[PDB]
């Protein structure tokens, strides 16, 4: 968004199911 | 006093544990690898038709998306409230019941041609 | 409240009961009261659709803003004038409510030196 | 998100437009 | 315990912003600050035990009623405008495993090294038991302080979800 | 006719389209968000054209769409309501849902759950309007605790943080309690008369009401916030800005009003429910500014500004004003949520900074924030021919120029005052002064979404309250005769609660030293209730349980 | 990104009232030890500000000055009926 | 609040630059690495108001035990820049 | 799978008895006392401070910073009452009962000084505004077969 | 002067006034550290499971086992025959209830004579 | 009423001859089948009831519950295979048989046309909830409560035998079509006092009633969850049947004889509701809940009024759904962390997201959230009691709030919360798990669109 990339990885639950 | 060595020692170790560790959350350019999903046409149609913009050719596309609504769903439930309204309802006594129209001088009833007789002269006020 | 005050930090007697009032004979030396005419009938203020409070004496008036107002559509500064002939003759019956108030504030006034001078 | 459109200061008036 | 030298500091630090609120204005600010600084420096210069512990009990019984009707708080601190606000978007690391293969698949490299992560997780834990056991008297640990790891390759004990808790914001 | 039934109901059931779209099928995920503004925006219109039609015809219809349910002698509907208060209280609902529709669009880009979060704002809004609508008291009491919920969950968005779950908890438990009156109602009703529609409600014109009507009290008391039940007003500040903008300052807080003014034949005759209302509100309408005197939360101190319009609203039923209320009621929504938005376009530029000592600088490093913030002020202290003006200056007319309780005018006027006594504290930390914000500087609004929400809503404040007054059409008798002092009383006590707070905060630059002060303190600790009420009732309810 | 970091002695307690605090200290006989810390508080552009009064009159000149043509207007376009 | 990023290099300045305003101290003496007592000769009390500094600066508290232990540019540094998990 | 001597059990009369029970819960034994033998029957439990969550400090990291509990510690037979969430005790910012008589006053003032002004209310020295048609008696449905008393206000 | 808060059940004094820890002897000093190296063994004790990766599954707290097992007390302590809190206690229990006891009954007694003489109002009453 | 009973009866070959792995799929598909034809049963009349034979009979009242139990013994299977997964086949076959039987004595039961045939059903009933609560227990704390059901037997059962036995001297009949017709006046007298003790304190005790309630508590915290959802769906339903089958001839008397049985849940039920904001266990609390809500029902019987009646039925269907519901939604948990404490696990909604809904779906309805049929009984009864006495408000008033502070209080501890951070077995909702309680929240809802079918006879 503001910046390019800066993309940091999201811990989620599994979602899957 | 401060971090003692072996806190501050710890604490680089700690420290650089979490800078190297917090380094893993960003992604490779193929990741997230998301599958092909297929494509609707006519959303490709605005895919490549909209590559370009234009002044009378943006607010044709953002029109167009503002063309949905009118029908889908404004028009249509208006057709299914009115219809189920006309039929379903209005054939039901007492399940629409309206206050009777006002009243004012000068007026004239459609029905039986009826007249409200004008009120009687003011005492002409300064108007 | 200057008639507040003096009612009760003044004599309570002199100042007739707001409820209550009025509380003494309308023909207390007041003679040949022409009649409060009403225009609009029991018809007119039936088929008018006014709240009670709304209808009055100066209702007869009142009649006159709306019927301009609902030609007036979809416009609303064309039926401004129509509206001071009522609030006008809205304007009067409020003083005239002042001024019914004063002949009962008078009587008790004016009663209580004529029974003083009975008794003193 | 344009490319960071403004440029944020440090103790200073905002770089308004 | 804290020992009551240290006990000063508590209140040097917390009084002022009690004043920092009230002083509002910044030229005030520094000015009234001045003003209390200069009061510590009446008895900063006292080295009277007996005193300096006398010379505290009445700035508490002081500080009382000039507390702040309405003090000021840091917004991430406790009691703050975002005080865990993004506790409830904070996701638990272990978790991780019950992951879907297909959810997976999305991140192949980062899950890679993971395994790795946790390998030193898994091989150096054995060690990491012994290497309290020089550093641990008897009776139960004095402290909860902890050593590094006194060779190369190892990480300090009891370290793994500090390491790998989440960051301040998941979103 | 048709036309004008037929497009009055689309917008309950085209506002919930949306929401059936969320329960079911995949086929536009990132979309959505703006999905249900555009519904809202269609809305609106169609929320317009029962406008003409009922201006013209004033054509109160109450339309019964179904035979839901029959007991012995009794029948429920799905019915509505479709008279004034629907026709002119809906469009301004959405007009402001409108503006904050579009604000919520920017500020919560941090949410993950942004649409689940609309999952819900919409879901409000339907409860609210259908509320409104209701021609029973059961339909209308679902409206009552689709409020209710509605709020626990928006209340609490972030369910972590534990001021939104004792916050989210404490209201329900006031909301609860309001409830109790109300099933009362139901009751009487039930038992003395027999159904639970209007129609014959009203018709039957009870002879001794006092007991139905009392449970109305009850049910404005903490639904509406008032004192006595009214802590939780401002504790629902602890949680999203957009949030609190519509929901707890324009939509839910004006239920606890709507009932008393939705039975206004009934109430008129018993003034055991006026004085009590009226002193409720006198009561609260200060209590809420007494205390917000020297209160210093940027968000908390807006809860309480709207708390004694809020509290001042029930003296204007209070004096059996009933039409005239219900303008106070669309009047003070619109700038009361800008003021939401605009304080949300302060915590924006400060990066979540509330106090309203850390804010100032901001004429021009914030100008369009400021160009909209002494509108509101100005209007919501009274400024003639602006949106509060209007009812502030005519609902005075009746209190002191009609039968009323000696008390009951004496704080009438004292937090009249101090109604603007508080803007000047706010606009001066807000807006004079040199900044005070951290070191750092964030300051950024050139957002046009923002700017096209508040430009939405700045208008309507202006302009729209003016033009509102000229199409409604009479019934009542205004009360344009009284003393010049009483017609101006508030046109000269308007100007002393500026001057009288300017004199009050300039003096505070001088660098001299402060002095604790215990009514500075009980104004600033919210007189105490609070902070008792909410810890020996739960340990009293909760401590003596195991017993 | 670089964010330019400019000259710390432009912070300064000269021609503002924080010096006055270090007027008054000479009677104190102190110094304050953060002088040049909060110069930016009326510094780097916040030099004018204006008042209560100035808030309310935003921009009422362009307003004021067009508000006088509107009315007259009313003039110009009634007295020609 | 479109983004407020953090970068260990820009963070550098930050730090140092509120002792760069300091009335106690020789800029150019002052070091990176430099231990506050010793190096800069200062005292604990001295120390506090340092510590408040960064407060203002940055907006977020500090606890009392560990601000005491701050005594090197760094340790303010890697405190900063471990509480808000910033690496780069 | 727990002992049988590790759980509460009958109240301790003598100190050897308290001397398990305080060891039982991780409580030094000065600081181990349980309620007063009677038919309360609270058992061999502790008596802690009556003490909300709050109050413990949230800065230590705790294994549950949530509650402020950890792990091996006692917990107040009503801690459950005492979490963040329920009835807080921490310190206050104004005397107990100023506090509470603070109340007292501003809402015990205004309910009489109502009744004060219930009896001597404001108005406006004005008459009724007066109604045609006997005071609108047939207006408000009066019943046409009894006519009313006649209403005529005169002018004036 | 700053007169001092009177310390009440839902009150905690300040820590900065109670006269008890601005001394800190020996006998506070022995307590202090015993305490803290009883609660560090009991996390030294709970950090091997909280940092072993072999565990999965959730941790029986003993503490927690006691305090819910506490709250379950039936019959094992009390007395029958005690009458400090039997008599009174018993009646947190029974007596209010005898109290509703007459006011329901004297209303619907009270109610009904009404019925019989018509001194109640129902004209327009049958949900019943 | 036959077309029920044998093919119920037929699941016991299919539950014993099937296949080894197949045990679980068979009697669950037809199971599911058989309450199908359940729904036949809604051939109401305006007038008159439904009366198939001299053996079984089901009016509007007997259907709803009917369809209940037929429809609740499927959604019992569900949650029961996870924990019996372990168990040998045998045994399997064994627990499962109980439950066809189980279902077999109380269809017979609501249906049954002949009052001591009801009593001789009503005893049986209990022989495979004792089994199923004992056999499969969760608990090995040997509490020894045989006392309440000695004490059940002394003062309920036991008494009712004989007055049912002198009802039919006296009356000449037991079947409730005659004694329509034949009910006498039970003038006052100290033989007929204690005859309706007799009549009604057999069943007071099942609902239960506040201060015989010890049983229930103590009950559930044993009882696995397939045992369970029975108890308070079904068993508990029972004394209410049969209280307005059998207060049919115990007028006038019951006009003051109800006075201590009303008191007694005019005011249980805000006891009740305080302690559960203390209780430390998700069943248990869950417990003296469903003690809450069947108070409300007990007060409605006893004063006998039109809506009185209407607003019960719904409340053994509304609870029954509701509590059965919860009971699987914390069993949920129990199948993760294994155990019962409410504070052990937290925060629950930032692992378990479609639980969480269900979590909020259930306690939006416990607390009679509106028009849900558990506001339309509850809110139907409270408008009764005006009539009978306006002074009843209060406490109903009391009782709806903190029965609403403590139903949101128990979602707000658990998911409402921060995780707890040494749990590690938070493994993601299973897809029978979710089934099972949206197959419960669903059909709540469903109702609420078409009230007539649980309003009670008197509709
Ligand atoms: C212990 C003794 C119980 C009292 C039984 C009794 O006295 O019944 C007398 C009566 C005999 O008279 P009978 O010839 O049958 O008919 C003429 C009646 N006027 O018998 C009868 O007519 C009716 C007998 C009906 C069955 C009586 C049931 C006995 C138990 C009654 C008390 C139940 C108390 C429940 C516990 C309450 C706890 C709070
Ligand atoms: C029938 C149509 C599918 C069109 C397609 O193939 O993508 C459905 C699926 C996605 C929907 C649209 C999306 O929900 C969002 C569109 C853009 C704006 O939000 C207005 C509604 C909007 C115009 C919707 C209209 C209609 O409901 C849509 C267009
Ligand atoms: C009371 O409500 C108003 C207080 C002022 C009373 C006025 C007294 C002085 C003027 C009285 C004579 C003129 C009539 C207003």
């Amino acid at each position: 968004s503001g910046d390019h990339g800066k993309r940091l990885f999201i811990i989620k639950p599994s979602g899957f199911y | 006093s401060g971090y003692t060595p072996e806190e501050k020692l710890r604490l680089q170790q700690l420290r650089e544990l979490r800078r190297r560790w917090l380094k893993d959350q960003e992604l490779s350019p193929r990741e997230p690898v998301l599958p092909p999903q297929r494509v609707s046409p006519v959303e490709r149609f605005w895919n490549k038709f909209l590559q370009d913009g234009a002044l009378w050719k943006n607010v044709i596309y953002k029109t167009y998306r503002h063309s949905i609504f009118a029908f889908t769903h404004v028009l249509i439930p208006v057709w299914i409230i009115h219809y189920y309204l006309k039929y379903h309802v209005t054939t039901k006594p007492y399940t629409i019941v309206e206050k009777k129209p006002r009243i004012f001088p000068g007026d004239t009833i459609l029905e039986t041609g009826e007249v409200i007789p004008p009120m009687k002269e003011f005492p002409d006020q300064h108007h | 409240g200057a008639h507040l005050a003096r009612r009760y930090l003044g004599d309570a007697s002199v100042e007739p009961d707001p409820l209550r009032m009025p509380t003494f004979p309308p023909d207390y030396g007041f003679p040949e009261r022409k009649e409060r005419e009403m225009v609009a009938t029991q018809q007119e203020m039936n088929d008018a659709q006014l709240v009670l409070q709304q209808r009055d004496y100066c209702a007869h008036y009142l009649i006159r803003f709306l019927k301009c107002k609902r030609d007036s559509f979809p416009n609303f500064l064309a039926c401004k004038h129509e509206r001071h002939d009522w609030d006008y003759c809205e304007h009067l019956d409020y003083v005239k409510r002042m001024k019914e108030f004063e002949r009962e504030r008078r009587l008790l006034q004016r009663k209580k030196r004529r029974e003083q001078r009975e008794a003193d | 998100g344009g490319g960071a459109h403004i440029e944020p200061r440090y103790r200073q008036f905002p770089q308004l437009t | 315990y804290l020992t009551h030298q240290q006990k000063v500091l508590r209140l040097y630090k917390r009084a002022l912003r009690h004043l920092e609120s009230w002083c509002i204005h910044r030229d005030k600010y520094r000015y009234f600050a001045c003003l209390l600084r200069a009061r510590f420096d009446e008895h900063k210069n006292e080295k009277d035990m007996v005193k300096a512990t006398q010379l505290l009990r009445e700035a508490e019984e002081e500080f009382w009623h000039g507390q702040h009707p309405q003090p000021y708080i840091f917004p991430e601190s406790p009691g703050g405008t975002s005080y865990e606000r993004y506790e409830c978007y904070k996701v638990p690391e272990w978790c991780l495993d019950d992951w879907h293969p297909s959810e997976k698949a999305m991140y192949p490299d980062y899950f890679a090294k993971r395994e790795q992560w946790k390998k030193l997780r898994r091989e150096s834990w054995e060690r990491e038991v012994k290497q309290l056991q020089e550093e641990t008297p008897v009776g139960g640990p004095r402290t909860e302080a902890l050593p590094p790891a006194r060779k190369q390759g190892d990480l300090p004990p009891l370290w793994w979800h500090i390491v790998t808790r989440p960051r301040e914001r998941p979103m | 006719m048709n036309m004008f039934s037929s497009l009055s109901l689309v917008t309950l059931l085209l506002l919930t389209m949306p929401i059936m779209m969320m329960s079911f099928n995949t086929y536009k995920p990132s979309n959505y968000p703006l999905y249900v503004k555009t519904a809202i925006s269609y809305a609106f219109i169609t929320s317009m054209i029962p406008t003409m039609m009922f201006i013209h015809s004033g054509q109160e219809l109450i339309i019964s769409n179904w035979h839901w349910l029959t007991i012995q002698t009794l029948k429920l509907s799905l019915s509505f309501k479709m008279d004034y208060f629907s026709m002119m209280f809906i469009p301004v609902a959405l007009f402001v849902t409108w503006s904050i529709m579009e604000f919520s669009m920017w500020y919560m880009y941090s949410d993950p759950n942004i649409n689940k979060f609309f999952k819900y704002l919409l879901l409000f809004l339907i409860t609210m309007l259908i509320l409104v609508t209701a021609n029973n008291l059961f339909q209308l009491f679902i409206g009552w605790e689709g409020v209710g919920i509605m709020s626990f969950l928006l209340i609490g968005w972030w369910y972590g943080r534990a001021d939104a779950n004792t916050a989210a908890l404490q209201a329900i438990l006031y909301n609860r309690i309001g409830d109790i009156g109300f099933i009362l109602a139901m009751a009487w009703f039930l038992t003395n008369l027999n159904t639970w529609d209007l129609q014959q409600i009203f018709m039957l014109n009870p002879s001794d009401s006092n007991m139905p009507l009392i449970g109305l009290a009850l049910a404005a008391t903490g639904k509406s916030a008032q004192f006595g039940l009214h802590p939780w007003l401002p504790s629902a500040m602890e949680g999203p800005t957009p949030v609190s903008a519509l929901l707890h300052s324009s939509t839910m807080v004006v239920a606890g009003i709507f009932l008393l003014i939705r039975f206004y034949p009934l109430t008129e005759n018993n003034k055991y429910i006026q004085s009590i209302t009226l002193c409720l509100g006198a009561i609260t309408t200060l209590f809420t500014a007494m205390c917000a005197l020297t209160q210093n939360d940027i968000k908390k101190i807006i809860a309480f500004s709207t708390s004694s319009q809020l509290g001042l609203m029930m003296v204007t039923i209070g004096i059996n004003q009933p039409y005239l209320a219900f303008l106070h009621i669309c009047t003070h929504a619109f700038f009361k949520a800008m003021l939401f938005m605009c304080s949300g376009s302060i915590i924006h530029s400060l990066n979540d900074e509330q106090d309203i000592r850390k804010m100032g600088g901001l004429f021009k490093a914030m100008p369009f924030t400021t160009t909209a913030l002494i509108v509101g002020s100005l209007a919501l202290t009274g400024m003639p021919f602006l949106t509060g003006f209007y009812s502030k200056d005519l609902i005075i007319e009746a209190a002191n120029t009609s039968y009323t309780n000696a008390w009951a005018l004496l704080m009438t006027l004292i937090a009249t005052s101090f109604t603007a006594i508080y803007s000047t504290r706010i606009i001066f930390f807000a807006l004079l002064g040199q900044p005070r914000f951290p070191t750092l500087v964030n300051i950024n609004e050139n957002n046009p979404l923002l700017i096209n929400s508040i430009k939405r809503l700045l208008i309507g404040s202006l302009f729209a309250g003016y033009i509102i007054s000229n199409n409604i059409p009479p019934t009542t008798i205004p009360q344009m005769t009284m003393p010049y002092y009483l017609k101006t009383t508030a046109l000269i006590v308007t100007i002393l609660g500026f001057i009288l707070a300017l004199e009050i905060s300039n003096m505070t630059k001088n660098l001299k030293y402060h002095y604790p002060s215990n009514a500075f303190k009980f104004s600033t600790l919210l007189g105490y209730f609070p902070t008792i009420m909410h810890r020996l009732a739960p340990y009293m309810n909760l401590s003596m349980s195991q017993k | 990104s670089k964010m330019e970091l400019p000259d710390y002695k432009q912070w300064k307690i000269e021609g503002t009232p924080l010096e006055t605090v270090q007027e008054k200290l000479a009677a104190r006989g102190l110094r304050d030890p953060w002088g040049r810390n909060e110069a930016w508080r009326y510094m780097g552009g916040f030099a004018n500000n204006v008042s209560f009064v100035g808030a309310l009159l935003k921009g009422f000149k362009w307003g004021f000055a067009a508000f006088v043509v509107a009315i007259g207007a009313e003039y110009y376009l009634e007295s020609q009926k | 609040s479109d983004a407020p990023p953090l970068t260990l290099e820009g963070i550098k300045d930050r730090v140092l630059y509120v002792l760069k305003l300091y009335d106690k101290i020789d800029p150019e003496k002052l070091s990176v690495n430099s231990h506050f007592m010793k190096d800069l000769g200062l005292d604990s009390l001295d120390q506090v108001e340092i510590i408040m500094a960064m407060e203002d600066e940055f907006g977020f508290e500090i606890p009392d035990i560990d601000a005491e232990k701050l005594m090197c540019p760094q340790e303010i540094v890697d405190y900063i820049a471990d509480k808000k998990d910033v690496y780069e | 799978h727990i002992t049988k001597d590790m759980l509460p059990g009958p109240y301790p009369k003598t100190p050897e008895e308290r001397a398990a029970a305080a060891k039982k819960y991780n409580m030094r034994v000065e600081d181990y006392e349980p309620y007063p033998d009677d038919g309360t029957g609270y058992g061999d439990y502790p008596k802690l401070p009556d003490r909300s969550q709050q109050e413990r400090d949230p800065w230590y990291d705790w294994d549950h910073p949530d509650l402020r509990l950890n792990w091996g510690e006692p917990m107040h037979w009503d801690l459950d009452m005492y979490i963040r969430n329920r009835v807080d005790t921490s310190p206050t910012p104004v005397n107990w009962n100023l506090m509470c008589k603070h109340l007292f006053g501003f809402v015990a003032f205004m309910l009489f000084m109502f009744w004060v002004g219930e009896t001597y209310p404001a108005y406006q020295p004005v008459g009724p505004k007066q109604y045609p048609y006997n005071n609108l008696y047939l207006e408000r449905g009066g019943d046409p077969n009894k006519e009313p008393e006649p209403v005529v206000h005169y002018e004036i | 002067s700053f007169p001092k808060y009177e310390a009440s059940r839902l009150s905690s004094l300040p820590t900065t006034l109670d006269p008890a820890e601005y001394d800190i002897s020996s006998e506070t000093r022995k307590a202090q550290a015993e305490r803290l190296a009883i609660r560090s063994r009991l996390k030294r004790e709970y950090q091997l499971q909280y940092y072993d990766p072999s565990r999965r599954g959730v941790i029986e707290d003993p503490a927690l086992v006691r305090w819910t097992y506490a709250r379950s007390a039936n019959i094992y302590p009390n007395f029958r025959p005690n009458t400090k809190t039997s008599l009174l206690g018993a009646l947190f229990g029974i007596g209010p209830l005898v109290f509703w006891y007459y006011v329901f009954k004297t209303d619907r007694d009270r109610k009904e004579k009404l019925i019989q003489e018509g001194k109640l109002d129902r004209t327009f009453n049958i949900s019943y | 009423m036959l077309k029920y009973i044998i093919p119920t009866i037929m699941l016991m070959p299919l539950t014993w001859l099937s296949k080894n792995n197949m045990i679980w799929v068979n009697s669950t598909a037809h199971s599911l089948l058989i309450s199908f034809t359940s729904l036949l049963l809604m051939n109401q009349f305006g007038d008159n009831s439904l009366n198939f034979s001299l053996l079984f009979f089901s009016d509007s009242l007997s259907t709803p519950l009917l369809i209940l139990t037929m429809w609740l013994l499927p959604l019992m299977l569900m949650a029961s295979q996870h924990h019996l997964s372990k168990e040998n086949l045998t045994r399997k076959k064994l627990f499962i048989t109980m439950l066809i039987s189980l279902q077999l004595f109380l269809i017979m039961t609501f249906t049954a046309m002949e009052l001591i045939l009801f009593y001789i059903l009503f005893e049986a009933t209990l022989v495979p909830t004792l089994i199923i609560i004992t056999r499969w227990g969760n608990q090995t704390e040997r509490l020894n409560a045989g006392l309440y059901f000695l004490f059940y037997t002394l003062a309920g059962s036991l008494p009712l035998l004989v007055a049912l036995i002198y009802i039919q001297n006296t009356v000449g009949s037991l079947n409730f079509l005659m004694l329509q017709y034949w009910v006498q006046p039970v003038h006052n007298s100290w033989s007929n006092v204690f005859m309706w003790l007799a009549c009604m304190m057999a069943f007071m005790v099942k609902m239960p009633l506040y201060g015989l309630h010890l049983w229930l508590p103590k009950a559930h915290v044993e009882a696995p969850i397939a045992g369970s959802m029975v108890l308070a769906a079904v068993l508990l339903k029972l004394g209410g049947y049969g209280m307005l089958r059998i207060t049919l001839i115990l007028n006038p008397m019951t006009d003051f004889m109800a006075y201590p049985f009303i008191m007694l849940s005019l005011w249980g039920m805000i006891m009740t509701s305080s302690i559960c904001l203390r209780q430390t266990d998700l069943k248990s609390l869950i417990a003296y809940s469903s003690v809450s809500h069947m108070a409300l029902v007990i007060v409605a019987i006893l004063i006998q009024t039109p809506w009185s009646y209407m607003g019960a039925t719904a409340l053994m269907i509304a609870h029954g759904l509701t509590s059965s519901m919860l009971f699987c939604l914390a069993n949920s948990n129990y199948e993760r962390i294994h155990s019962r404490t409410m504070i052990l696990a937290r925060g629950l909604q930032t692992l378990l997201p479609l639980m969480a809904t269900w979590w909020l779906l259930a306690s939006l309805t416990n607390l009679a959230l509106p028009p849900t049929i558990n506001l339309i009984g509850e809110l139907f009864v409270v408008m009764s009691t005006f009539s009978w006495s306006n002074i009843t408000i209060i406490l109903m008033g009391v009782n709806m709030v903190i029965t609403a502070l403590y139903s949101l209080y128990m979602l707000i501890m658990t998911q409402r919360g921060k995780y707890t951070y040494h749990i590690n077995n938070i493994s993601p909702s299973f897809t029978r798990e979710n089934a099972l309680m949206s197959l419960h929240i669903l059909p709540l809802l469903l109702l609420t669109l078409n009230p007539k079918i649980i309003l009670g006879p008197l509709y």
